[PDB]
Order: C-alpha cells, then structure tokens, then sequence
RNA sequence: GUUACAGACUUAAGCAGUGGAGCAUGUUAUUUAAUUCGAUAAUCCACGACUAACCUUACCAUAUUUUGAAUAUUAUAAUAAUUAUAAUUAUUAUAUUACAGGCGUUACAUUGUUGUCUUUAGUUCGUGCUGCAAAGUUUUAGAUUAAGUUCAUAAACGAACAAAACUCCAUAUAUAUAAUUUUAAUUAUAUAUAAUUUUAUAUUAUUUAAUAUAAAGAAAGGAAUUAAGACAAAUCAUAAUGAUCCUUAUAAUAUGGGUAAUAGACGUGCUAUAAUAAAAUGAUAAUAAAAUUAUAUAAAAUAUAUUUAAUUAUAUUUAAUUAAUAAUAUAAAACAUUUUAAUUUUUAAUAUAUUUUUUUAUUAUAAAUAUGAAUUAUAAUCUGAAAUUCGAUUAUAUGAAAAAAGAAUUGCUAGUAAUACGUAAAUUAGUAUGUUACGGUGAAUAUUCUAACUGUUUCGCACUAAUCACUCAUCACGCGUUGAA
C-alpha cells in the first residue's frame, strides 16, 4: 500500500482540540495494567 | 577424461588471469 | 416479526440478490467486541418489508 | 549457468592462499562447479550439519561441490 | 488498470479504520461519547471521490 | 543491527503487519531500488560479443547481490491477513480472507458465482 | 438382531473403473541434525497447500541482533518546510522505561467459518384447550406430495424460521441499440412477456384422480439457497481474542540443509497390458465453446536439430493488442487412405488370369512385439543470481513390470455416464498425472426380494453422557461385622 496513510498520531498533529480515543490501544493498556496487578507482567529486558 | 571434456565444452569462453578475477580471500 | 416479503410474492415487482445471496429487503451485519472473558459478537438482521 | 553457453557456475572463494600454502577452503556454495584452476586443493564442503573435508578429483572437474557432500544420512529400518 | 484499482480499494479499505478511530470522543476524561457510525461506502466517479 | 532488522530503513505498509509481511515489503523496495543496475549485469553476463573477463566480473558480481535484490525471492502475501497460499493476485489476498471480504461487499464487483 | 409402508444411486439391471503392473501424489510407519505444523470413521488421505530450488517456512546446523514493527512518557541535538537573521511546526538521530513480539499451549475458553445429519422436513411463537402434573393438542382419523404441501376431519386459530416461490444460468418471443470495418446481426445486452403449462374425449376407481388418446404450445434442464438441534466434529497455521508460558529468547536477520529421507502398509490418480484399436499422413487448412494478455500475450519470417519441406523442439526478433478490433490458437476426436507383431491369417522367385492396390499353383519364408515406456547413460536447451541434494524440455541410446487383474469395492439415469475428444485459467521467474472451468461426440440399462441410513409408523424398553447404553456372578487386592469350631 501508500506507506504515508493517516493514522491515530496525526486521527493529535492535524486537530489538536478534539480529544480522540484510539480504543484497541486503550484495552491494550487496560490489559497490560492487569498483568502488571496480578503478577503476570513482563519481566524486565536485558541490556548487558 | 572429465577435465577434457571441461576443456573442450567451455572452449570459446577460454576459462592465471581468470583466476586472479575470482578469487577474494576475504570470506572463507 | 418476519423476514418473508409479501410485496414480491402476489405482484410484478420481483425479488433481487445483493451480491447474489442476500435477499434485496434484508440487511445482515455482525460486531465483534473482546470482553474480560474473550471474545464475542452480535449479529443483526432486519427485514424492511 | 548449466548451459554449455554462459557456463560455468561461478563463485568467489580463498583459492589463490589455498594454492600457495595448504589451507582448506571451507565452502557453503554446494552450487559452485569445480574448475580445472582447482584439482588437489583441500575443500571442507557444507552439509547442512558438519563441513566435509575433500580433495577435489581430477575426475570431478565438471561436478558440483555439494554433489561430494550428502546432506542426508543413509536410511535404515529398526525391525521391531 | 486493476492495479490502480485494488490499490483505491485498499486506500479506501484504510481511511474506513481511521475514520471508526476518529468517531469516539473524549470531553477531559469525563464523558466518553462513543459515536456509532456504518460502514462507509466510497463512491469513485471519474472526477471525484464521495 | 539494533536499531532495524534490514540493513535500510523502510517505512512499515499500511493496515495489517506482520514479520513475514515486513521481511517481503522490504525486499520489494529493495528489488524496486535495484533493478535497472541487476538487469544491466545480467545483460554483460550473458553476451557472446564482449569481453570474457567483463562478463566474468558481471557475473561475480550478480552472485555476490543479497538476497533483498533478488526478484525470485519476492512472494505475494495476502495484505489483510499475512498468509502466502492461494493468494489471488486481483485482490491481494488469502483464499478464505478473499472469500469473507467478497461477501461482506469490500470487493469492487465481486460477487456468488451462481451460474 | 421390530410390524409395515415410503425414500435414493440405497440395492438390482447396465456402462466405465478401483483392487494385480509400473509411475505420480497424499498418508502411515520407521529413519533423520531437521524430515515444520495441522487434517487422520462415515464427515483424513492431489486435504489445509491454485505450483516447497533460494524465498515461501513455520523445522535443523552455524553465525549474529536485543525497545527491536508499534503506542506513549522524558530529554538533549540536527535538518527542512513555512513566515517577516529570529521563530513555529514537522521529521530524524542518541537514549529512556512501560513494552513490542511469539506458526509457543489449549477450537474441552472463544470468535468467525466449515464438515456430517441436510434441499433433509423438520423447528418454534403468541394465544386457546386437555391432563394434579412432566407433557399433549396444534404438528392428523382419511389420503397425497419431492415436501409440516395440499385436501378433508378434528380443541383448535394463527405465526417464524425452514419447504415452495421470488434469484442466477440456459431457452422461446417482442422492443430498443450497433451508420453490418471492433461484425459474430447465424451476434451482444438492456428491458419486458412466457408455464410450478393448458384444454378436451375415453377408461378404471371414487364432484375428482391416475392412465391412454388428441390439439395448443419453443416449452426440457442445471446452479445458488442445505432450518433447528446435535457430533465438546474441523480450524488458536487465514485472522483475531481469553487464560497461560518465553522476554539475550519460545522474539529478529543471514548462509546452507530439510520439508522430496525409504523395510512393509494404506488411500486417491496417471499410463498401460494391440486390430469392435494403435500409429504416418490430410494448406483453397472439416467442425467448437469458454477465458487470458501493462508484475504482458508474443504473430509472421530466419537459423540449428534434419538435404529437400512439413512436422516437433529451441534460438534469432518483436508485427499487432492492452482488446467484440491483435495474440494465446489452422481445436481434437470424427471421417479417408496407408501400416500394423502375435499370425506360413504374410512376404518374393517363377509362372498364372475376365478378383490385377488382386487371384491360383509350386518353391523358399522356423508366450512381451514394429505392444508398453519404467529404469538408466551421454549430449544439448529453458527459467533463474543459483537447478548438487531438488525443477522443466529436446535428441541419441537404454526398453523393467504388465497377457485386462482375487475377497471385496467406486462413480453415474441423459446432453448424464463414457471417451487413446480436445480447449482454457488460477497459482509461477520455472514446473500439473492436481484444481477450477469450457465446449465436441454420445449410450446402455430400470422395482421387486434383503442388509444399512435418514423421516413416517406398530409393539417392546430395567437405556436418559440415551446400546461405544445399562448390567449379572465367580476369581484376585485391602479394611470391618457376624456365624461355625
Ligand atoms: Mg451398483
Ligand atoms: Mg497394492
Ligand atoms: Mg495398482
Ligand atoms: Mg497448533
Ligand atoms: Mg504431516
Ligand atoms: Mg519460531
Ligand atoms: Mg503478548
Ligand atoms: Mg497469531
Ligand atoms: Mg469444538
Ligand atoms: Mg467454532
Ligand atoms: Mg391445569
Ligand atoms: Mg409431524
Ligand atoms: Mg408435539
Ligand atoms: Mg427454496
Ligand atoms: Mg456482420
Ligand atoms: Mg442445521
Ligand atoms: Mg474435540
Ligand atoms: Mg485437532
Ligand atoms: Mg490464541
Ligand atoms: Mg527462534
Ligand atoms: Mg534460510
Ligand atoms: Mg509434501
Ligand atoms: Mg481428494
Ligand atoms: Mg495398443
Ligand atoms: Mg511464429
Ligand atoms: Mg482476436
Ligand atoms: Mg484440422
Ligand atoms: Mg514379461
Ligand atoms: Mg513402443
Ligand atoms: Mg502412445
Ligand atoms: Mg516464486
Ligand atoms: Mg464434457
Ligand atoms: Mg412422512
């Protein structure tokens, strides 16, 4: 496809005042706030 | 005679020059 | 109510298929939102005589 | 290239250090044709597994390398 | 030319999820007035899209 | 490297991603960057009329490209879904995926084949 | 392992096959570093997969990536666009955590979808009525249909989903349009009309219903649609999601190998085993349809294989057309001449003659071929960067098995089966014995008996995860209790 399409960043860039909600996004965060509460979080990546 | 029959049916392109251009001793 | 429409069955105006398998009068659509349990959805399905 | 025309198969390898002092040239071509520039240099051809040691044949200057190195092991039945 | 064809499909197919996106509203994390909308249906003619 | 799996950085496609989808998206842009320089070493590989030694040197060269400069190497994925099996080239997708899109009415003109 | 009807490709006829042979392909098993994963009774087995060289791939060996494909948070810095040397924004870079990612595990957590029962005729709704009630009636006395579809009778009356019908293809007719060079008007395509055909005379059984006859009509099919429930049927490998597990590794990239391994076995196919059947040939080119060609279709013609040339295969080079206009593409069986071993059922030397592409006479002519095409050797060609594992052609050699196939077993009632009849596309850079589609030529047979399996019913029923049901006793293992002695 045409790489350069719109997406939920821009929809903050093109219209600043109208408080969108990307909702897949949203659960994904509800779903990680519950891993993180039950104990079932990631565990932290490794650097060295 | 399998060298033979190499030689005579890569006869026109004539196949040391040839080896010089391939052969790069970088990767191994 | 009903999914039958008598305006094609006693006249000469005919029945005709959207994409040749949904009956013109009706209009199927379902919606698949995840729950705490999983997934699910909901189909719905009017007439319009 | 199989084709007489526009033949042989070439790739670039470590020949010339090869000829000098004997050092095997370890191939991963298996597609590469063996040439008459390379009879009697040490070759460890890729099996998938383990790379197998060979001294290229005088007889196999027509050949392929990876037709000297057989990828499966020889089959057999455990009569149970 | 089909490929220009499935090319305005596919455009039209992506600016269908940026638009269900763009429908639910936020008012200072308040009231999250979720508008339902159908989906949509482009219409190419020569001149302009609708 | 670290920062990308490619060695250029490509944008990522539009809609649906995945791995297999972002390795072959990348080998066609990098085929598309490359075609015209692979078609002319092709060409100096495969003539009667020219220097042996150029001709040798084309070919070296042509085995040495990556594999992201391969044409071969290039496989039509669904672009809804990412599977590589039964991809109809008129609408680039899967078999069961085609089939969901064409009755749902995605399809431009596509419809049952009642006969 | 029941009563009696009804049902159909169920059976019976009939036609062609499978099962024996070799090959192809899928599966199994075993092997392997890996032979990725799933499908595996009907309802798996050319199935997922409309093309496994690399890729695809998920598997294996060796290498090497570690905020990685995203979103957000917090900072430094650089470039470009816009404005009237500053600023606003957009991006990029380096980091920074939450994480991202997972074809890992569970379709016995799910979605959607699909298979089978099923184009089968069932499934419910109000409401009413019967029964203390679970339930029944409706949903059937009587028949009939393909049919819960239609008559009647009935404590029923309707209804919804099913059935039928509208739908699509094909057909007949009409109208419109096409300056009859995009022509095929014998066409294509929009819009109608047409039938689930009608009428009448008779002959059987009771006003009707089957047979027959007649006159009126082009009037005769196929496709889609496969309900409720069930099978914890199939799918977490289209995709998505729950839970769970991996986070320098179960995530990511490259190079090669594997998916193509081979004892036996199991399906599907293909090619065969020669004369109601195979091969050569057939240019005023015998006769089609359907569909593809800007990720192309490739015409004519030249060259080589090949002393003429044609055929077939490559190369050379692109004419035409991105298409009712050109190309893929002179359709093939058919039909006609010729040949054909097994076959001393023929040949060739003589004569012979009113069978002369032939006859007669007398001489000599002494279980796989002039069937089949597996297997292999060498040489070329094609695609691709690459053809060793592991692709496709052509040539010159090679010429296994196989003598119409055992118990059993598959498909098919008509434009169907059959066809040593061909044609096209989807998937490709490249390879179809597969798939999906098109026309060509075109039959044989026919219902009464019995197994099964769907809906109907009779009787039975100790079954209700519903006969893979339930269920009876010894013997064996432990722990009590109470007798005998
Ligand atoms: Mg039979
Ligand atoms: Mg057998
Ligand atoms: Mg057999
Ligand atoms: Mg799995
Ligand atoms: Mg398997
Ligand atoms: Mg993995
Ligand atoms: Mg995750
Ligand atoms: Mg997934
Ligand atoms: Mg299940
Ligand atoms: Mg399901
Ligand atoms: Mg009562
Ligand atoms: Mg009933
Ligand atoms: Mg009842
Ligand atoms: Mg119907
Ligand atoms: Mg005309
Ligand atoms: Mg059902
Ligand atoms: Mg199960
Ligand atoms: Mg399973
Ligand atoms: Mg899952
Ligand atoms: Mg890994
Ligand atoms: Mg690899
Ligand atoms: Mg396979
Ligand atoms: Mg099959
Ligand atoms: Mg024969
Ligand atoms: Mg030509
Ligand atoms: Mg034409
Ligand atoms: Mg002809
Ligand atoms: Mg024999
Ligand atoms: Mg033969
Ligand atoms: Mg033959
Ligand atoms: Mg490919
Ligand atoms: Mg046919
Ligand atoms: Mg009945």
């Amino acid at each position: 496809g045409n790489p350069d399409i719109l997406k939920f960043r821009h929809l903050k860039t093109l219209y600043p005042d109208i408080e969108f909600v990307d909702l897949e996004e949203q659960y994904r965060l509800s779903m990680v706030e519950a891993k993180k509460r039950r104990g079932k979080g990631a565990p932290k990546k490794m650097k060295k | 005679g399998s060298l033979d029959r190499f030689n005579k049916r890569y006869s026109s392109l004539f196949s040391t020059v040839e080896l010089s251009e391939e052969n790069k001793k970088k990767t191994q | 109510g009903t999914f039958n429409n008598k305006k094609y069955l006693w006249s000469n105006i005919n029945n005709n298929y959207k994409l040749n398998y949904i009956p013109s009068n009706h209009n199927l659509y379902n919606n698949s939102n995840i729950n705490k349990n999983g997934k699910y959805n909901i189909k719905v399905k009017l007439n319009f005589i | 290239s199989r084709s007489v025309w526009k033949g042989p198969n070439i790739v670039p390898l470590p020949i010339r250090e090869a000829m000098t002092k004997g050092t095997p040239i370890r191939t991963n071509a298996r597609a590469a044709t063996i040439l008459p520039q390379f009879v009697g240099l040490k070759f460890q051809i890729h099996n998938g597994k383990e790379y197998v040691p060979i001294e290229i044949s005088e007889d196999m200057v027509g050949h392929k390398l990876g037709e000297f190195a057989p990828t499966r092991k020889r089959f057999s039945y455990t009569q149970t | 030319n089909k490929n220009m064809e499935i090319m305005n499909t596919m455009n039209d197919k992506l600016i269908n999820k940026l638009l269900y996106k763009m429908m639910t509203l936020k008012l200072n994390n308040m009231n999250i007035n979720k508008i339902i909308m159908s989906k949509t249906i482009n219409q190419h003619s020569l001149n302009k899209l609708n | 490297m670290g920062n990308f799996r490619f060695p250029i950085k490509t944008k990522l496609p539009p809609g649906f991603i995945n791995a297999r989808i972002l390795r072959d998206n990348f080998k066609r842009q990098q085929f598309k960057e490359n075609e015209i320089l692979v078609k002319s070493l092709k060409f100096i590989a495969r003539n009667m009329n020219l220097p042996t030694k150029l001709r040798l040197e084309a070919q070296l060269k042509l085995n040495a490209l990556p594999n992201y400069m391969r044409s071969t190497q290039i496989k039509n994925r669904c672009v809804d879904s990412g599977h590589a099996r039964f991809v109809l080239s008129d609408f680039r997708l899967c078999r069961y995926q085609f089939r969901e899109n064409a009755l749902k009415g995605n399809l431009p003109g596509v419809k049952k084949g009642i006969w």
